[PDB]
Order: structure tokens, then C-alpha cells, then sequence
């Protein structure tokens, strides 16, 4: 039925260690049936998930979650990946958007 | 007659200069009768956003109004709340603090 779409996004970049809180506005989703997936469509096939409880799904139109860490921690340059809303029931998705992982700066 | 309430705000601090972008989740509101207000007991600034920035009545993306004293030394936490325009009724407030510079 209803098509998944990501309207806007709090921030679109974070550390490679992930865990950065992101506020995402979207079209009608269902607190339990929905999930946020990060991946890179290359050969590798990496994929991760946004951390959030059914509680962080605000009145069916928004999701507050935390970015999952990137599969490679020692990157040198800003790696860009895609993310998309996906249902658990159908497997359906939304036209994915992008997200950039900045190299864990020194200290 | 209708509920007015903020459920959360993507940030809690920010520069007194204002103009910073924030996201806030709230209970159903009317894009054509709503406003975000930052305030103290002496001051009161209204946040800047378009009716287009009110996502499905349950969220608003706006810009923090600049603080009265743009030359603060210490941080200043203020109140942030929703206010209707038809009857000026406000919702409970949430803590946001301004920073020096």
C-alpha cells in the first residue's frame, strides 16, 4: 500500500564509530514493522541498521535513531553510503538517501 | 480544547547569535496556527520557520531566534514552547540554552 519516502533528515554525516543521533521525517510508517538500513550497493554487500525502539517512531511520521558504525573503522577519506526505510513484513523500501562517515579524527 | 505539547528537540544548546536549525517533535498541530517561542522572564523571541517546515502536524524544522544580549559571557538557558496564534495558548516548556560568542 503506502509507499515509503524519506522527507527530511536532521543531519547527514557522522563519525565512523556511528551512534550519532539522527532525526528523520518520513511518510506514514508503523512503529514495529519499520527499520532503517545503511548499505553500499557495491560487490561487498555491507549493511547495518539504525538503532531505535518503537518509542522513537513519532506518531508514524518520524524516526529518531542512532547511526550504526561503518564496517571499516580506519578509513582515511569521507566514505559515503546509502540508507533506506524498509519494512520487515514486505521487504519494501524507499528511494534511499545518502550519509557520510567522517574518519575518526585523531586525539 | 486541543493538546499542545513538545515531545523532544534535536539539540539543547546553541550560540546566542541565533539562526541555528533545529528539529522538534510535537503532538498534532496546525501548520497555519502554530509558532515556536524562546523566552525568559524579561525577553521573548519567536523562532523562524515556514508552514512548509511543519511535517505532518507532528514536527517542525525551524531556526533559533537570536538572543536579546548577543554579547553574553556566561551561557543562558531559556524556555522553548509552542504557541497557537488563534488564542495564544502555550504548551509546557522545554530547556534550551544559549552560548557565548
Amino acid at each position: 500500500a503506502s509507499n515509503l519516502k524519506i522527507s527530511r533528515m536532521d543531519k547527514t554525516a557522522g563519525s565512523v564509530r556511528g551512534g550519532d543521533e539522527v532525526y528523520l521525517l518520513c511518510d506514514k510508517v508503523q512503529k514495529d514493522d519499520i527499520e532503517v538500513r545503511f548499505y553500499e550497493d557495491d560487490e561487498n554487500g555491507w549493511q547495518a541498521f539504525g538503532d531505535f525502539s518503537p518509542t522513537d517512531v513519532h506518531k508514524q511520521y518520524a524516526i529518531v535513531f542512532r547511526t550504526p558504525p561503518y564496517h571499516k573503522m580506519k578509513i582515511e577519506r569521507p566514505v559515503t553510503v546509502f540508507l533506506q526505510l524498509k519494512r520487515k513484513r514486505g521487504g519494501d523500501v524507499s528511494d534511499s538517501k545518502q550519509f557520510t562517515y567522517y574518519p575518526v579524527v585523531e586525539d | 480544547t486541543s493538546e499542545l505539547r513538545i515531545c523532544r528537540i534535536n539539540k539543547e544548546s546553541g550560540p546566542c547569535t541565533g539562526g541555528e536549525e533545529l528539529y522538534l517533535l510535537c503532538d498534532k498541530v496546525q501548520k497555519e496556527d502554530i509558532s515556536v517561542v524562546f523566552s525568559t522572564a524579561s525577553w521573548e523571541g519567536r523562532a523562524d520557520f515556514s508552514q512548509a517546515d511543519v511535517h505532518r502536524q507532528i514536527a517542525i524544522v525551524f531556526k533559533t531566534p537570536p538572543y536579546e544580549d548577543l554579547e553574553i559571557s556566561e551561557p543562558v538557558t531559556v524556555n522553548v514552547f509552542l504557541q497557537r496564534l488563534t488564542d495564544g495558548v502555550c504548551s509546557e516548556p522545554l530547556p534550551f540554552t544559549y552560548l557565548p560568542r
